[PDB]
């Protein structure tokens, strides 16, 4: 459990991977991201670029796939999405070398969670703030990287939160490439999956059921090939959900609950998967992060927990 | 000038001992926190903020990413 | 507040006190030197910080440190402290 130090001057609010999984970027609360790459030599990660980025504290950041070049989704709490692109003629440590492409000022309020869509939809975007209202951001043109359309445009809320209560959202898409277009939206208390139509536009296609108490991460299993698709969510209850979906609107869907895991009694801040679904990794409010597999049975039993 | 503020998130933790009137930061280093408390009898004792992991982001080469709700560091587990 | 003093538990020349605080949520074992009149002498040992309501305290002089601590819910805790 090596650690290295971020160098941020204050909290660090997100960190993700690449594809390749040899580049980190995170965003944090002193308005800035900086991105560090994995070293082949020495085996120690070093910054890349340490750039300011927005105004205010950023929350959410997700890279692109690398087919489109390197582009990176930042949201903070200052109504607005950034991407940012990599110029390769450029000194390192710079603060120069990721040039901004566009400013997406078309939220109303401070957003929580971006994601890139897989690469089979194109350069699609998935904006959520506490506006209540998904927005859909697509690159048509692949001349240009720097227009992008809003597309579809889904109300998830009926009213904005208040000013002090908390809220948390988070997003997941579907890295099914046989499936039709499929997204998570975990908006406050209601995790609900929005499916493409024959129209083009999204509708509500399933609600996962349970969500006593507030939603703090959704995640999508990568599917493999398998039958049945995964979904795992951490509440501020110590649940763990795993929901097992069958598909077969020209699809409809059924979800089933495949398990409810109480091992942390806290809050379950982060869950994610692995690259094949193999390994869920859950981080909760007991200072413990419990890693999961399935046994022989498709039910999850829980494995090697580190604290 | 003027900022808007609103609660994105919040941190619970439980003292170690009941009937507790009155509490106090410790300012720690590397962004660390302790709470020094007061209990209703007058006694004061010394109690640590747990350092909660708030990202376990998984590799696709089987690594583990570690984030924590209190300092800047970035805690990796490798496949090796 | 009940201060008891406890005898044949030293083999020195100190002698051991045991308190209870006026909210009657404490128990407190303290040694106090008697040839030394300054506040200094009065040594907290060992403070046991649960409980809540106490209504009763006694020791026991044949075993050293054995110490019964009643409660107002019903509960008698009796444990060792020395």
């Amino acid at each position: 459990m090596q650690p290295f130090d971020s160098g941020h001057d204050d909290l660090v609010h997100d960190v993700v991977y690449d594809f390749y999984g040899r580049h980190v970027a995170t965003c944090s609360s002193d308005q800035h991201i900086k991105v560090f790459k994995l070293d082949k030599d020495t085996s120690n990660w070093e910054l890349s670029d340490s750039w300011r980025a927005h105004d205010s504290s950023i929350v959410a950041i997700d890279w692109a796939s690398p087919e489109y070049g390197r582009i990176i989704a930042s949201a903070s709490y200052d109504k607005t999405v950034k991407l940012w692109e990599e110029d390769p003629d450029q000194e390192e440590c710079s603060g120069r070398r990721w040039n901004k492409l566009c400013t997406l000022n078309d939220s109303k309020g401070s957003l929580y969670s971006v994601k890139f869509a897989p690469a089979h939809l194109g350069l699609k975007l998935a904006c959520l703030g506490n506006d209540g209202i998904l927005r859909l951001y697509d690159a048509l043109e692949p001349s240009d990287l720097r227009s992008w359309t809003l597309t579809s445009e889904m109300k998830v809320l009926s009213i904005p939160p208040a000013n002090h209560l908390q809220s948390d959202f988070c997003l997941s898409w579907c890295p099914s490439r046989f499936s039709p277009e499929k997204l998570a939206v975990s908006a406050l208390e209601q995790a609900i999956i929005y499916q493409r139509g024959k129209d083009g536009k999204l509708h509500v296609a399933a609600k996962l059921p349970g969500h006593k108490s507030l939603i703090r991460s959704i995640s999508w299993a990568p599917s493999i090939g398998r039958w049945y698709q995964l979904i795992a969510t951490g509440c501020k209850d110590g649940r763990i959900r795993i929901f097992k979906i069958t598909e077969k609107l020209q699809s409809n869907l059924q979800v089933e609950l495949l398990s409810e895991h109480d091992d942390h009694n806290g809050e379950v801040w982060s869950v994610s998967w692995n690259l094949t679904g193999t390994i869920l990794s859950s981080a909760g409010d007991d200072g413990k992060v419990r890693l999961w597999k399935a046994t022989y049975s498709n039910e999850f039993k829980c494995m090697s927990v580190i604290t | 000038n003027i900022e808007n503020l609103f609660v994105s998130s919040v941190h619970d933790t439980n003292t170690m001992y009941d009937r507790v009137a009155t509490f106090d930061y410790i300012p720690r280093s590397n962004n660390g926190t302790s709470l020094i408390c007061m209990r209703q009898s007058g006694t004061i004792y010394r109690m640590p903020i747990s350092e909660v992991c708030s990202k376990a982001i998984l590799n696709n080469r089987n690594s583990l990413l570690l984030s924590n709700f209190e300092n800047t560091e970035i805690d990796e587990i490798r496949v090796n | 507040g009940l201060i008891k003093k406890v005898t044949h538990w030293s083999y020195d020349n100190l002698i051991d006190y045991l308190s209870v605080n006026p909210t009657r949520d404490e128990v407190t074992h303290y040694k106090v030197d008697p040839e030394n009149e300054s506040d200094e002498s009065i040594i907290k040992l060992h403070t046991v910080k649960d409980f809540g309501s106490i209504t009763c305290l006694d020791y026991s002089e044949s075993e050293i440190g054995m110490i019964g601590v009643g409660e107002k819910n019903g509960y008698l805790r009796i444990f060792n402290i020395s």
